[PDB]
């Protein structure tokens, strides 16, 4: 269970230098600091837990978290294993098998509380991303569908929606699917 | 059918985790499709409802419309499943949560 | 007594009509006068029902209460009136209308 | 089935204007071109179906039909046989026969919407009229009553509030009448 | 002549909704159901003419048409068949033959009015298209140019911002090219 | 050069589609290329015009300014080009378009 | 008599200075004592006019009503004249200018 | 030294026109006639001094310059040699061989004023360009970060803020690199 840390900005030289100063601190490698449609800087950091911790309080010391330079902060320290092959690169899933499986969708403004609300729902409950896709050609949203049983992708719902509040744009839940669009939903 | 009646001052995000979390625990439970679960509820004002000589608690109450043939041990299965759902979903204590459901008969429904 | 539940954003006169043709339906229907014909309805939020995994689509939902002694034909003939006045009025699909009745019981009403 | 023209206006000498003009287009008879309360231009006409819409279609030219002058214009291509002693006159109706026949009365701001109302309904419902009066000694207003069955009256109702829509003030239906009013109503 | 129908929606969990509720009533095929800048959903459907139109009539009565999460729906019975390279990719047309065609260029704010507003110019006038974009690396706008005689081009011109109205946001002629604009226009 | 009178109250699409078709007609008929052909046209209030004994009817009036050398019958067929392109372009009958040109001398232009 | 259209958006010393300096070009070309020059100019809106195929782009026309016995050579100064003053005048290239004048028949001035 | 010439248009059919204009004037080649993000017409020319300087007055007058339609226009005789590798296409530079070099980072919301700072700044200061990125997948900003000695890295700074003026959005300053973020930074 690696960790992981998600910074997004506006003074994206701001950015620059924050992340700068925090791999002063810490030998925390860099994943993603690029800046994204409309215009906000987005830096993914992970490594060892005390050591991401600390290069995080040394980076909110160094960027004046609060004074509305910062859109967001989100730390965690154990991370689900198939957020990897999503993070790194668009990695397509493989089809679903059980036309049975519901579908949900979700939207929310930001990307930090979008994973945030996707660990958390991870944690609370078990549920197996297909698609996802981050801050690219989108204008700074975000979005991640989920399938599964019903009861299961309906509690998830309920813990998405409750762990991203105001954060939520938009969300929605597909019952059946047909192979029209089984697979090409 | 389902009547819910709740007080104001509930933010969207928390009646609409309510729904979910209701629904999921009405189709876990009577084990029927989403095609045929439906959720209704209003809310009334607080100045406007008595609680045992007390005015402006808040208290929440559930009014379900279900079908015969369904045994008395899933019915009571049925009650903690949404006393316990609403409760979680907005934090008040289930003695503040009244459960109500009535058999439509088969003609009538 | 009928008690109608509908969504917001209908024209007083849309509802007017409905109020109309509702009444012409059960007078007609049940062939009493409108002397003891009385009908209710009242709006929600439409961020507030959920129908099939959907929040925000309209259902309108109807729910009647009437004395027995009415055979089982003459009550479907109730159904069928209420559900195509209902839907003539508003024009939404009848899968968006939920008609239900209920049997007051003599010693009741 | 006759044909019916009817123009409301407040520029009444421009309703002259207009009525000249239609009548210079066709031969047309005049039934009403007369001021009324409070001081709107009513002109009403007659004729062939085809003569009568294209002396519309050159009336609407030359009034310019939008531009505020015109409060209502309203044609029809066929018309009631009763409407006609009651528009020529106040033909009193004979009074009704069966007292069960529930009562509907109406009012609406414009004349023109309310005779458009009353065709509609008469058209899509088999009812009679038995009073009518048209912005004389009124303000402006106008009305007519509706007797029958229960069901037809109710029907009838649903089908004027819906063509009169905004234009209605006004609705009221009388269940039962007895010898107090039946004929004093 | 096949049909089209386009959808351009806010909500665009909304627009996922509807168009499976829309394969769900017809075996309509897919052509883009994406998301483009600046984060709008566009669907793209084609198939019979029936099918088509009563699909378009089950996903309006599902999207609550008019409530303001449908920017704009446009349905088409007739298409072009130019219009199909052009849409399903980016097409480059042949350069142009001859150096006295002039150039007609426009530019509206939504892209189902642009191609209603192409697609009346083409039934209505005989013009062809030659560069076209839509929606992509935009935020949100379109453009197609068109070439052609000095008549044919003004004319349709006239009638393509007739079909436009409001929803336009600017339109130019260029009257006469020269090498070092003819094919680097 | 080309002056055209018109009333007020037209939407900036209208007056727009107006100039395209004017200039497609004159260019059409006179064969003249785009880099020689001028429009121009202003508006005029509504209270502010007669017409044959009324006041406010809206009126359109066009004047040219054409070079000699031009057969009648071309002058003729440029005359009704200039009406129709304008009736069809506002939907205003053809009797309320009042068309007229000047021949400006060759000396002179 | 003299009228001249002009685009909208330019300063009152700007249109003051442009009406002294034609004063100026016409009174010296013509000869002509100020008692009996006359001039009057309006402008257009901008997105009113069209210049072959372009819309917006400003374009300033001249019209000049003046009687014969003017040799072909002096009206040729006067036109010259106005150009340039007028060119001056805005800082606008001449080929934006297009002046028109019109020989009032002596028995009709 | 060659020139060139930069035309920033939010009517970019109208910018479209203007270029047009200009290589009927002048025998000027075209670098990038297009659109960008936020939906922004972009032209860059270059050729002889004299012949771009008259195309440059002769697109002037055609475009109406001051009226609103005309975001910027930066006209400039000389242009560095390091531009044109940056200019023509995203060419990365050499890896910075000196650890002790200091890094500048800037941020104007116009690229027009953006590269006239950069070339202000390359004449009053002897600086070398690294990295750099214009008007694409940003939102309308626009970048480019310089190394070098602590005085030469200051005294830049302080003209490109200078030449910038209210153009600047951002400025930012990094002290030293360590190999985590030499040629990672």
């Amino acid at each position: 269970r690696p960790a992981l840390l998600i910074l997004e900005l506006k003074s994206y030289a701001r950015g620059v230098r924050v992340a700068d100063a925090a791999l002063k601190a810490a030998p925390v490698r860099l994943l993603k600091c690029k800046i994204v449609e409309p215009g906000k800087a987005l830096i993914m950091l992970t490594g060892r837990p005390e050591d991401v911790e600390k290069a995080y309080k040394a980076a909110l010391t160094v960027a004046n978290k609060g004074s509305g330079n910062l859109i967001d902060s989100v730390f965690i320290p154990a991370i689900h294993p198939a957020l990897l092959p999503f993070l790194l690169e668009e990695t397509p899933a493989p089809p679903l098998e059980d036309p049975d499986r519901a579908l949900l969708f979700v939207e929310v403004k930001t990307v930090a509380a979008a994973i945030r609300a996707a660990d958390a729902a991870l944690r609370a409950a078990p549920v197996e991303l297909v698609r996802m896709r981050l801050s690219e050609h989108i204008g700074g949203k975000a979005v991640f569908a989920l399938v599964g049983d019903p009861a299961d992708v309906l509690r998830a719902a309920a813990v998405v929606a409750e762990v991203a509040g105001d954060q939520l744009l938009d969300i929605a839940i597909i019952p059946r699917p047909h192979p029209a669009l089984l697979g090409r939903e | 059918m389902l009547v819910v009646y709740v007080p104001e001052g509930y933010s969207e995000a928390q009646k609409r985790a309510l729904l979910f979390r209701l629904a999921a625990a009405v189709v876990e439970a009577t084990g029927t499709p989403l095609e045929n679960v439906r959720i209704i509820l209003t809310t009334y004002a607080p100045a406007d409802v008595l609680l045992g000589g007390a005015i402006g608690v808040p208290l929440v109450v559930i009014l379900v419309y279900l079908l015969e043939g369904l045994s008395p041990e899933q019915k009571a299965a049925l009650v903690k499943a949404l006393t316990a759902a609403a409760a979680e979903a907005l934090g008040v204590d289930p003695e503040n949560i009244r459960v109500i459901l009535v058999p439509v008969p088969p003609e009538n429904f």
